DNA sequence: CAGTCCCTGTTCGGGCGCCG
DNA sequence: AACGGCGCCCGAACAGGGACTG
């Protein structure tokens, strides 16, 4: 006979065809036997743990660790069993809260539900599904085995549950007060207002005693009433925000997951403090599969790694969103497909900074990247503020014009200004429309065989000129690409060129200015250095101009 | 006072599980008040977390339309049901509609709200309001009666609607109605006054019994096909007749009659592009006999109804927007060329997204289907722009490809 | 006509950061 | 040694289209 919370429960089933939890328990040191028989006394007497016994055929071990670095101890199950036969749950979790997206507020109050997941119940029909016994002693008492009446913490139902309960509560109190602010984040709450110091601990009180007769406690020890608060790990102050202290580790010979470690604070330090880099660091990370593997640092990383360690030496912090002012994100070209932004309103107050250094596709240029680099901030800054940000671009209007018009995809930016900070991002080289009178034509084609991997390459022009180049281990792109490599090679600065790759007039005429191939980085400085190339393709094997002769030459 | 009819999956498939994206504050505010007025009128209900379902909601504003209309992109549970709205209870297309001079569109998914639900079937209908700078967890409804943007809400509603339409249907027998998802397909041979006079006399129909004030209107008649056109010019270079073969060798993909034995004749040699090359005799001949197989339509091209529909554009430039609707390869249904839409040499995704939603309406009059669409845009693109443009209550299928123009098919 | 190859793309799961 | 959320950078597995060979 337990009594029923006032909090109403949530019917959770499992999957069809699967019964529940019968795994042995786990041999542990005699410092967790000492520490979870005192639990199972109190959250019995509390009605948040019930006694069963042979009439429930299931078994779950328990291991526990210490608590977020305090006196008290945490109690965890191992559900992993229990969580493979229990039926999905929608997470209701759709990010985190960004403390660059919150408003001005008077009063601010931060709240610490305790016992969080031990306030809320279980379903009634599944509380016979945990079962778990209690070893007193690590091998003479049996133990007595209970059940859980509340939320176990390890289960994978455990988060959703409590925060779709959470904010039930709250609603009524919410329709109350409407404008006060309320942060909800699993059980921390993050209350706001505009009202006297006075009269905002009246509400508090208010809202304490609310989620009080639902048996939600608010103690004294996690109850923060002036700044500077500690809320999704930053730093809250009344005008500014910034992260809490980032230390990052300095060894003398760094291994694979020292530097997993090293890379990841940076991406959360590049929150807030700008022209943080990993781009050299993460590249260690490439190939080696031991985690426990020497790995010594590059120049280039170490280069890196110093310029982010003296960017984290002076303290930076953010400011709050205001909703009577437009947001403006500026964008920085970084070098080496390296991005840096940042998110303000006012000059030099930064909401927050981010990078953008993400390679996709094997060619491209720092157009393409520009255009990506966008899309994220944008998305992001839906995210946290619901709107788009007006955005200051290092890319001459001119410049973005002929590369969206041109292009073959639908490709745009939102409403955008022209920002001169160099370097400024611009197009390296322009394929002419028409044919150029005058310069050389140069009928190109390389071949290759599938078996031996040797191939040829070379062209024909209409002035007499030729060439065949023989390959070794090549194939019949490759070939094709240095076909066209070889004309630029042997032309003067106006060149029309023809070939039946389209292969390689795809690649060539999206304007790349960085590949992951040399031969395509090469063809680049070629184009560079011309003043005007017209690329043609025609179908092979059809007897068409030059194309005919070529092809004759490299197979 | 109604049964539910009732509703099940396709064999062997859940329902759908698709996240929520991220939402513009005045697209949140406005599907928090939507939802505040249907959960007072008891349409929609709030669920909890042991709902595993979800699909995503927005809101859109239709064409000269300032009042924001919830939309919800029931493509996955459309095609885990596609059992129900098209084998048990089907709508049949006529063929007549297409043929009409003057075809009014009807937003009459509001009526769908009157019929309750399937009991077993409501929770396939959860969705998931966000939040701004996620400040509260996602607040989860579900559908209590016939959701718009579901096809099996003018399914279970075809009896019902048959019945409303009944004496109109019987007072003016020339007039085709067809139903598409949340849409009434009106079309007349009338005159635009006698049309949208006997429109409004439905309208009253309907009445008798939040968007029924607009009459989008169609003009099928005036719709037009984009044949492959070769040029003419009065002098032909290398670099021309280079140009036209490679066109007429991927145009002998469809008409299997076109040859470019005489024009290949003219690239004998090792030749500059600028060079003149004067036509043969046999040259113009070859070319004018191409030039009828381009007006000759194409051999056994027909509509399938147990096929899909895929469309397919083409970005040309300068506001020109190119298309083909076939089901199999080169066995094109239509073709046509679109210029001069909203956005127009400012805003490619706007454009791109004018360009589907009318394509997706030709093909609803013309076959009752929607296609699903290749689009020459990159994925995050599309996805980050599109519902900012998006007009339409129903939404089609699509994929993303990246086809370089090597030669120019469609529009010289 | 199939069956490969070459090349380039996306999907996903795990490493790490961070929150509770 | 647990659960859930989001982000990054990583590699393996997979899909898909042009092009050559039997
Ligand atoms: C930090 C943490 C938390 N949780 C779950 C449990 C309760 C809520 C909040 O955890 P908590 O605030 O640190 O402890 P809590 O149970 O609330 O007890 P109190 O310290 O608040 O009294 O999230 C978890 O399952 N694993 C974790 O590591
Ligand atoms: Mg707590
Ligand atoms: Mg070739």
């Amino acid at each position: 006979m337990v009594p029923i919370s006032p909090i109403e429960t949530v019917p959770v089933k499992l999957k069809p065809g699967m019964d529940g939890p019968k795994v042995k328990q786990w041999p542990l040191t005699e410092e967790k036997i000492k520490a979870l028989v005192e639990i199972c006394t109190e959250m019995e007497k509390e009605g948040k743990i019930s006694k069963i016994g042979p009439e429930n055929p299931y078994n779950t071990p328990v291991f526990a660790c210490k608590k977020k670095d305090s006196t008290k101890w945490r109690k965890l199950v191992d559900f992993r069993e229990l969580n493979k036969r229990t039926q999905d749950f929608w997470e209701v979790q759709l990010g985190i809260p960004h403390p660059a997206g919150l408003k001005k507020k008077k009063s601010v109050t931060v709240l610490d539900v305790g016992d969080a997941y031990f306030s809320v119940p279980l379903d009634e029909d599944f509380r016979k599904y945990t079962a778990f016994t209690i070893p007193s002693i690590n091998n003479e008492t049996p133990g007595i085995r209970y059940q859980y009446n509340v939320l176990p913490q390890g289960w994978k139902g455990s988060p959703a549950i409590f925060q779709s309960s959470m904010t039930k509560i709250l609603e009524p109190f919410k329709k109350q007060n409407p404008d006060i602010v309320i942060y909800q984040y699993m059980d921390d709450l993050y209350v706001g207002s505009d009202l006297e110091i006075g009269q905002h601990r009246t509400k508090i009180e208010e809202l304490r005693q609310h989620l009080l007769r639902w048996g939600l406690t608010t103690p004294d020890k996690k109850h923060q009433k002036e700044p500077p608060f500690l809320w999704m790990g930053y730093e809250l102050h009344p005008d500014k925000w910034t992260v809490q202290p980032i230390v990052l580790p300095e060894k003398d010979s760094w291994t694979v997951n020292d530097i997993q470690k090293l890379v990841g604070k940076l991406n959360w330090a590049s929150q807030i403090y700008p022209g943080i880099k990993v781009r050299q660091l993460s590249k260690l990370l490439r190939g080696t599969k031991a985690l426990t593997e020497v790995i010594p640092l590059t120049e280039e990383a170490e280069l890196e790694l110093a310029e982010n360690r003296e960017i984290l030496k002076e303290p930076v912090h953010g400011v709050y969103y205001d909703p009577s002012k437009d947001l403006i994100a500026e964008i920085q070209k970084q070098g080496q497909g390296q991005w840096t932004y940042q998110i303000y309103q006012e000059p030099f107050k930064n909401l927050k900074t981010g990078k953008y250094a993400r390679m996709r596709g094997a060619h491209t240029n720092d157009v393409k990247q520009l255009t990506e680099a966008v899309q994220k901030i944008t998305t992001e800054s839906i995210v946290i503020w619901g709107k788009t940000p007006k955005f200051k671009l290092p890319i001459q209007k001119e410049t973005w014009e002929t590369w969206w018009t041109e292009y073959w995809q639908a490709t745009w930016i939102p409403e955008w200004e022209f920002v001169n900070t160099p370097p400024l991002v611009k197009l390296w080289y322009q394929l002419e429309k028409e044919p150029i009178v005058g310069a050389e034509t140069f009928y190109v084609d390389g071949a290759a065989n599938r078996e031996t991997k040797l191939g040829k390459a070379g062209y024909v022009t209409n002035k007499g000129r030729q060439k065949v180049v023989p390959l070794t281990n090549t194939t019949n792109q490759k070939t094709e690409l240095q076909a066209i490599y070889l004309a630029l090679q042997d032309s003067g600065l106006e060149v029309n060129i023809v070939t039946d790759s389209q292969y390689a007039l795809g690649i060539i005429q999206a304007q790349p200015d960085k590949s992951e191939s040399e031969l395509v980085n090469q063809i680049i400085e070629q184009l560079i250095k011309k003043e005007k190339v017209y690329l043609a393709w025609v179908p092979a094997h059809k007897g068409i101009g030059g194309n005919e002769q070529v092809d004759k030459l490299v197979s | 006072p109604i049964e539910t009819v009732p509703v099940k999956l396709k064999p062997g498939m859940d329902g759908p599980k698709v996240k929520q994206w991220p939402l513009t504050e005045e697209k949140i505010k406005a599907l928090v008040e939507i939802c505040t007025e249907m959960e007072k009128e008891g349409k929609i209900s709030k669920i909890g977390p042991e709902n595993p379902y979800n699909t995503p909601v927005f809101a859109i504003k239709k064409k000269d339309s300032t009042k924001w209309r919830k939309l919800v992109d029931f493509r996955e549970l459309n095609k885990r049901t596609q059992d129900f709205w098209e084998v048990q209870l089907g709508i049949p297309h006529p063929a007549g509609l297409k043929k009409k001079k003057s075809v009014t569109v009807l937003d009459v998914g509001d009526a769908y709200f009157s019929v309750p639900l399937d009991e077993d079937f409501r929770k396939y209908t959860a969705f998931t309001i966000p939040s701004i700078n996620n400040e509260t967890p996602g607040i989860r409804y579900q559908y209590n009666v016939l959701p718009q943007g579901w096809k099996g809400s003018p399914a279970i509603f075809q009896s019902s609607m048959t019945k409303i339409l009944e004496p109109f249907k019987k007072q003016n027998p020339d007039i085709v109605i067809y139903q598409y998802m949340d849409d009434l397909y009106v079309g007349s041979d009338l005159e635009i006054g006698q049309h949208r006079t006997k429109i409004e006399e439905l309208r009253q129909h309907l009445l008798r019994w939040p968007f029924l004030w607009m009459g989008y209107e169609l003009h099928p008649d005036k719709w037009t096909v984009q044949p492959i056109v070769l040029p003419e010019k009065d002098s032909w270079t290398v670099n021309d007749i280079q140009k036209l073969v490679g066109k007429l060798n991927w145009a002998s993909q469809i008409y299997p009659g076109i040859k470019v034995r005489q024009l290949s004749k003219l690239l004998r040699g090792t030749k500059a592009l600028t060079e003149v090359i004067p036509l043969t005799e046999e040259a113009e001949l070859e070319l004018a006999e191409n030039r009828e197989i381009l007006k000759e339509p194409v051999h056994g091209v027909y509509y399938d109804p147990s096929k899909d529909l895929i469309a397919e554009i083409q970005k040309q430039g300068q506001g020109q927007w190119t298309y083909q609707i076939y089901q199999e390869p080169f066995k094109n249904l239509k073709t046509g060329k679109y210029a001069r839409m909203r956005g127009a040499h400012t805003n490619d995704v706007k454009q791109l997204t004018e360009a589907v939603q009318k394509i997706t309406t030709e093909s609803i009059v013309i076959w009752g289907k929607t296609p699903k669409f290749k689009l020459p845009i990159q994925k995050e693109t599309w996805e980050t722009w599109w519902t900012e443009y998006w007009q339409a209550t129903w939404i089609p299928e699509w994929e993303f490809v990246n086809t370089p123009p090597l030669v120019k098919l469609w529009y010289q």
